């Protein structure tokens, strides 16, 4: 080479997420309490979510 | 745990049926027969209180 010149050259690099919260009750027996009563015997997944 | 606030009132919309047939009006009539004279008149697919 005899001449040159300085070129430019952008990169995007992802480091955080948004952060979700979801509530186990008022998504699956919002307000109902039979709903609660059967969902009772499920009570496991909603800890471990 | 997420409170969620209870209704205050309820509020009930029903749509209309087969019109009401007016017995208030035909027993108000002004036109009062005799009892040798005496009225029928037969009333069905009607809606009265
Ligand atoms: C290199 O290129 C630039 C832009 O075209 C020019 O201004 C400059 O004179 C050149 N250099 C030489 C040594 O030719």
């Amino acid at each position: 080479p005899t001449n040159f010149t300085i070129v430019g050259q952008e990169e995007f690099i992802q480091t955080n997420s948004p952060k979700v919260t979801i509530d186990c009750s008022l998504f699956v027996c919002s307000n109902y309490a039979a709903c609660h009563d059967l969902l009772s015997e499920y009570g496991t997944f909603c800890d471990n979510i | 745990s997420g409170f969620t606030v209870k209704p205050v009132a309820t509020v009930h919309r029903r749509i209309p049926d087969l019109p009401d047939c007016d017995i208030d009006k035909w027993l108000n009539n002004f036109n009062v027969p005799s009892p040798l004279n005496w009225e029928r008149k037969i009333f069905s697919n009607c809606n009265f209180n």
